[PDB]
């Protein structure tokens, strides 16, 4: 199958830097261009840019033309994008796609997050949440930039999960958790949820223990 | 640039139906349209390109008309597992451009949420912080109410609200809502109280503790 792995994401300052590569897998990448996409918070999708499948040619939108370059490595199957002189405008999730065939965007990578911003990195604050079924959660408070991941029992937990998109309060986002489980797993077996926050290298696992 | 315009905005269909969005564009595009799903934590995917080719691995249900200056996508049987956001896309010549997108929302029977009420844990009262967590999980409609009331007094300052994307198992959606107080503020009070006010019921589900 095809595969698209993108790498690089971050929180940059204003006019920094930032290089995001997109590594191929499944298909012979130098028979195919490849491109750049990115969605913005407001959940539209912008064209960032393309190159051909020998890299003998290139363009951008205006919106980047001169900023950003797109480039491929077809002896290692990667493909970058430099971005420079970056603007808060350009915080967004950024997605490579190869091109087929007619042509068109078949395939996309998993996107990169990608923020811009004075603010620094602020790592979580991960509070247990304890009260047929039993609902259990996590409270994830605190953080910046986005995102989060958050796993119950390492993972093994996978159905029953709520995790709540992230809310900006007060230049902090925080976000909640919930698991949902049959009586006889808690309080008898130990829950706990896993947090993530990979701009501040934490990682952390909170058990929900009952009060009292 | 050419523009594209999509309508509607979100569309909500019952299971089975036939679902159509469409899609305008400002000039001539030849016949490069495509249209493209996204679903939740996921990149977007092709689903038809050349207006009527479905992606290899798009089923049936799928397919996409017109000619000239707008097409439209049509999915029928309308099933669980649609509801997401749909981009047509114009490749015709550069700056490639996307629609603004739209959302579709299966339609179900209503349902209840299922409420349930944490007091802040221990670790967050012993740094002076006090959230009190609320989730109304599995419900529709979408629209809903929560209220907070503190000693039987409604509370309006410190509550953060947040919805799941619909469920694509039973359609359902789930909401947060977060009551952030101070130490000293939840020490003065002893009851606290989530209400969920709906439409389908205009007779609220409750849930409270006591401080002691």
């Amino acid at each position: 199958e095809v595969h698209l792995v993108e790498s690089g994401g971050d929180l940059v300052k204003p006019g920094g830097s930032l290089k995001l590569s997109c590594a191929a897998s499944g298909f012979t990448f130098s028979h195919y261009g490849m491109s750049w996409v990115r969605q913005t918070p407001d959940k539209r999708l912008e064209w960032v840019a393309t190159i051909g499948s020998r890299g003998t040619y290139t363009h951008y939108p205006d919106s980047v033309k001169g900023r950003f370059t797109i480039s491929r490595d077809n002896d290692k199957n990667a493909l970058y994008l430099q971005m420079n002189s970056l603007k808060s405008e350009d915080t967004a999730m950024y997605y490579c796609a190869r091109r087929s065939e007619y042509s068109a965007m078949d395939y996309w990578g998993q996107g990169a997050s990608v923020t811009v911003s004075s603010a620094k990195t602020t790592p979580p604050s991960v509070y247990p949440l304890a009260p047929s079924m039993v609902t259990l959660g996590c409270l994830v408070k605190g953080y910046f930039p986005e995102p989060v991941t958050v796993t119950w029992n390492s993972g093994s937990l996978s159905s029953g999960v709520h995790t709540f998109p992230a809310v900006l309060q007060s230049d902090l986002y925080t976000l909640s958790s919930s698991v949902t489980v049959p009586s006889s797993t808690w309080p008898s077996e130990t829950v706990t949820c896993n947090v993530a926050h990979p701009a501040s290298s934490t990682k952390v696992d909170k058990k929900i223990v009952p009060r009292d | 640039d050419i523009v594209l315009t999509q309508s509607p905005a979100s569309l909500a269909v019952s299971l089975g139906q036939r679902a159509t969005i469409s899609c305008r564009a400002s000039e001539s595009v030849d016949s490069f349209m495509n249209w493209f799903q996204q679903k939740p934590g996921q990149p977007p995917k092709l689903l038809i390109y050349a207006i009527s080719n479905r992606g290899s691995g798009v089923p049936a249900r799928f397919s996409g008309s017109g000619s000239g200056t707008d097409f439209s996508l049509n999915i029928h049987p309308v099933e669980e597992d649609d509801p997401a956001m749909y981009f047509c896309q114009q490749t015709k010549e550069v700056p490639w451009t996307f629609g603004g997108g739209t959302k579709l929302e299966i339609k179900r029977a209503d349902a209840a949420p299922t409420v349930s009420i944490f007091p802040p844990s221990s670790e967050q009262l012993t740094s002076g912080g006090a959230s009190v967590v609320c989730f109304l999980n599995n419900f529709y409609p979408k629209d809903i109410n929560v209220k907070w009331k503190i000693d039987g007094s409604e509370r309006q300052n410190g509550v953060l609200n947040s919805w799941t994307d619909q469920d694509s198992k039973d359609s359902t959606y789930s909401m947060s809502s977060t009551l952030t107080l101070t130490k000293d503020e939840y020490e003065r009070h002893n009851s606290y109280t989530c209400e969920a006010t709906h439409k389908t019921s205009t007779s609220p589900i409750v849930k409270s503790f006591n401080r002691n």
